């Protein structure tokens, strides 16, 4: 649409401005160039909040967002106009994708053969950089890898699509749509499927059980101890 | 003890593959 | 201490395929330069020319040259102040629209494939009325239709 | 520990760059119960040198031509999953494809 | 206890008389080392009333 792109560059005259310059080509060292960029690549970094940075520092913060999603998608389409590179996924009507990339064979509900699948290649060469069930991993000076709780489908399909920050890019060549569905299949099961038995204490593994033994495990004992016991 | 056998580059180096079979 | 004059974000670039040329104090801009070659061989070169000079000037694109051969442009008008020359194939320059807001024009390229590599670098240069920039750029596959295409296998 | 299984390419075998596709066996139940077959299921598959964005990184393992099952050639009969499985499970076998931006 | 693989002949399956042949795996030597194969090789063949 033109009235899309119209409203779209309003918002981004008056915010993304300063770094980025007039005509998207970046500024020094304030931000770069959102040439060829994409349309999956604005609704990424402003739909999530991430967008407008802040400060520079180590690494940019997801945070509450700034605009809406019509406003995002307009600044998106303006953007796009400036040389285009990955779009959103859409499904079946004029409508963006969301439950629909829970899986390849996804009908109402997670194929347990897509966690499967979905579970070796997100742990293939993703399940590194982040932790095992995407719970957040550190990186080399401030920087780390953000726990995925707080992404929706199109976020994780964008965020692998145009790799932001230091995450690496994952082309549709690379890894394909089914692929990606079945990553993002995984990702969700493993996030809203309850411990079969306890209280997972945060997923991060040998460390928080460590820590809730050696330290508060104990204490109980050694207060049932001085029950029994004597001070003398 | 500072490097076993590794040194750097001989001479900064440009090529273009182009590689064709048409 | 990480948010200093030297940061992580500042220095960052632009998470695309292909490279820049000019910063601050140059006339003429190209951003996001390749020579998009389709699966099934069909050759042309992306770029995004934008004119910011101090002294409001003509810049106007007078030909393309990837190694050997000429591009195929398409009667651009010259780059005024606070424009732009969006230029790519014409097949992937469909999927996107032309702003009636600004000041940016859609053009289409094309070559002949002489036998450029993918993954392979190659000496773009770009002649304007006055003054030519050289810069070299990685041969790609245009970005896939997101979210439809599966394995073959 | 001085041999890998690139070392192949020494003693002219041809190993390609096999992407791992996490391809599982595939349930397949008739009349006689049930079966998981792998059989026709490469989980190394074949990589051009476009397929592959930059600032990318891409983890292969060496693909010898022997026990490739894709392209033009897929055989649908063809049974290459355990020989993939040695491959990818080789201790020194594992290697980083990076590609650069320019 | 009541089930033998004899009763898949009870669900309209045409079980035949297999013959123990005693087939063992084919050592292939290729540019890849050498594996045991058990492609061509049937253990169970059927078996003619004359044989
Ligand atoms: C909901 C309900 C949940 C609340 C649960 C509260 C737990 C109560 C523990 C028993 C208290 C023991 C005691 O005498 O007081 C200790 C202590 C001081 O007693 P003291 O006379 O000064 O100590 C003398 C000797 O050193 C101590 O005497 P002693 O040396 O002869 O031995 C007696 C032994 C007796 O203890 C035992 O028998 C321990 C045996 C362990 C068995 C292992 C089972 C597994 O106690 C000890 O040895 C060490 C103290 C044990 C208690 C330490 C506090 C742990 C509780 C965590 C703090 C508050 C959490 C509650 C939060 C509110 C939630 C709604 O009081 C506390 O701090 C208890 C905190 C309770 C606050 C009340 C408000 C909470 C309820 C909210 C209502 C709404
Ligand atoms: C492969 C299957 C994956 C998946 C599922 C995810 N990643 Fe990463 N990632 C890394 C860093 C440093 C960032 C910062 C991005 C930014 O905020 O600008 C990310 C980004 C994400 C997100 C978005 C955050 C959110 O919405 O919560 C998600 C959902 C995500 N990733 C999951 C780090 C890496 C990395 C190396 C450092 C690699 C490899 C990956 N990520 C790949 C994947
Ligand atoms: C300092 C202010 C700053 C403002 C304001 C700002 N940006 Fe950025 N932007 C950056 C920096 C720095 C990066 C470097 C990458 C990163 O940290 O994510 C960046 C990266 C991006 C990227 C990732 C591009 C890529 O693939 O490398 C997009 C898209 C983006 N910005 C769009 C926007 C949009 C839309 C707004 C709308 C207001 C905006 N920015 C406002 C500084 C800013
Ligand atoms: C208590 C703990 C003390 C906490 C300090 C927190 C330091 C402030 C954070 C700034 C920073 O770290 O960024 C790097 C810096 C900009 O660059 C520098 O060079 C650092 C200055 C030299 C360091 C001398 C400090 C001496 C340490 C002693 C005080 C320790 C106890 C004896
Ligand atoms: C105090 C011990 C320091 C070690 C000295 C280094 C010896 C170099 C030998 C060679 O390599
Ligand atoms: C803890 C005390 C720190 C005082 C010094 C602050 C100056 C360093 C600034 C950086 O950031």
């Amino acid at each position: 649409d033109q009235a899309l792109i119209s409203e779209g560059k309003d918002l981004y005259d008056v915010a993304c401005i300063t770094c980025h310059g007039v005509n998207l080509q970046g500024v020094e060292d304030r931000g770069p160039s959102l040439v060829g960029v994409g349309e999956g690549a604005v609704y990424f970094q402003v739909h999530s909040g991430r967008m407008p940075i802040l400060r520079n520092e180590a690494q940019a913060e997801r945070k509450a967002p700034r605009y809406t999603e019509a406003q995002t998608l307009a600044i998106a389409a303006y953007v796009a106009a400036n040389g285009g590179g990955p779009g959103l996924v859409y499904n079946e009507d004029g409508t963006l994708a969301m439950e629909e990339l829970r899986g390849e064979n996804y009908d109402g509900q997670i194929t347990s053969a897509d966690v499967a699948r979905g579970g070796d290649l997100f742990r293939l060469n993703c399940a590194s950089c982040h932790n095992f069930t995407g719970r957040g991993g550190a990186l080399s000076s401030g920087k780390y890898a953000p726990n995925l709780d707080a992404a929706n489908e199109q976020e994780i399909y964008q965020a692998m699509l145009t790799g932001p920050q230091n995450m690496p890019k994952f082309s549709d060549r690379q890894l394909s749509a089914d692929e990606k569905k079945d990553i993002i299949a995984f990702i969700k099961s493993t996030k809203e499927t309850p411990s079969p038995g306890g209280y997972s204490l945060g997923s991060l593994g040998p460390v928080a059980e460590g820590l809730f033994m050696w330290v508060f495990g104990i204490l109980v004992l050694v207060a049932a101890a001085m029950w029994i016991g004597s001070r003398s | 003890c500072x490097x076993x056998x590794x040194x750097x580059x001989x001479x900064x180096x440009x090529x273009x593959x182009x590689x064709x079979x048409x | 201490c990480s948010a200093g004059q030297i940061t992580q974000t500042s220095s960052q670039v632009a998470a695309v395929d292909g490279n820049q040329a000019g910063s601050a104090n140059d006339p003429v801009l190209v951003r996001d330069v390749t020579v998009h070659l389709t699966t099934d061989g069909e050759a042309g070169v992306k770029f995004t020319a934008i004119n910011q000079d101090t002294s409001h000037t003509s810049h106007t694109l007078e030909s393309v040259t990837v190694d050997g051969e000429e591009v195929e442009l398409d009667d651009a008008e010259p780059i005024e102040r606070n424009c732009s020359l969006v230029a790519d194939i014409q097949s992937e320059l469909d999927l996107i629209e032309e702003p009636e807001v600004g000041c940016i024009q859609h053009v289409a390229t094309s070559l002949e494939n002489p036998g450029f590599a993918y993954g392979g670098v190659v000496p773009v240069e770009f002649v304007f009325d006055t003054g030519a920039i050289t810069i070299d750029a990685t041969v790609s596959a245009p970005v896939l239709e997101s979210g439809v295409e599966n394995r073959e296998v | 520990l001085w041999t890998s299984g690139w070392t192949l390419v020494e003693n002219d075998v041809k190993v390609y760059l096999g992407r791992d596709t996490a391809a599982i066996a595939e349930s397949h139940t008739d009349a006689t119960g049930e079966h998981w077959s792998t059989t026709g299921v490469s989980r190394l598959v074949r990589m051009r040198p476009e397929d592959l964005a930059a600032a990318s990184m891409e983890t292969v393992f060496p693909l010898p031509a022997e026990m490739v099952n894709d392209g033009a050639e897929y055989d649908p009969a063809k049974d290459v999953y355990e020989h993939q499985m040695h491959s990818v499970h080789g201790p020194r076998n594992a290697v980083m494809l990076i590609r650069l931006r320019t």
